[PDB]
């Protein structure tokens, strides 16, 4: 009797970090993969996703 | 109208109206532009013309 919002994540317990997926923020997000080439320090996230 | 030293005889005249700069011309405040480089080096038009 309090809950506030109830999202529908992506069951963090299944997509364990044994699938290199850091899922907190909301969306999946593997680290080094289809990374873009020739860009500043950041930029490696619009598609890290 | 008048002779015009040079375009006339040779009487080296000794007195002229020299126009000069009111005060030093190169005193500090050297121009300085900020530079932004494209952030992708892969999406750089280059085409046309």
């Amino acid at each position: 009797y309090g809950a506030a919002v109830v999202n529908i994540d992506l069951n963090r317990d299944f997509f364990d970090t044994a699938t290199g997926i850091d899922l907190t923020k909301g969306i999946p997000l593997v680290q080094d993969l289809l990374v873009p080439i020739g860009v500043t320090a950041g930029a490696e996230q619009s598609a890290e996703y | 109208q008048v002779g015009i030293p040079k375009l006339e005889v040779d009487h080296i005249s000794f007195s002229n109206v020299v126009s000069m700069m009111t005060a030093n011309i190169r005193t500090g405040d050297d121009m300085a532009v900020e530079r932004v480089n494209p952030d992708d080096v892969r999406a750089i038009n280059i085409r046309n013309a």
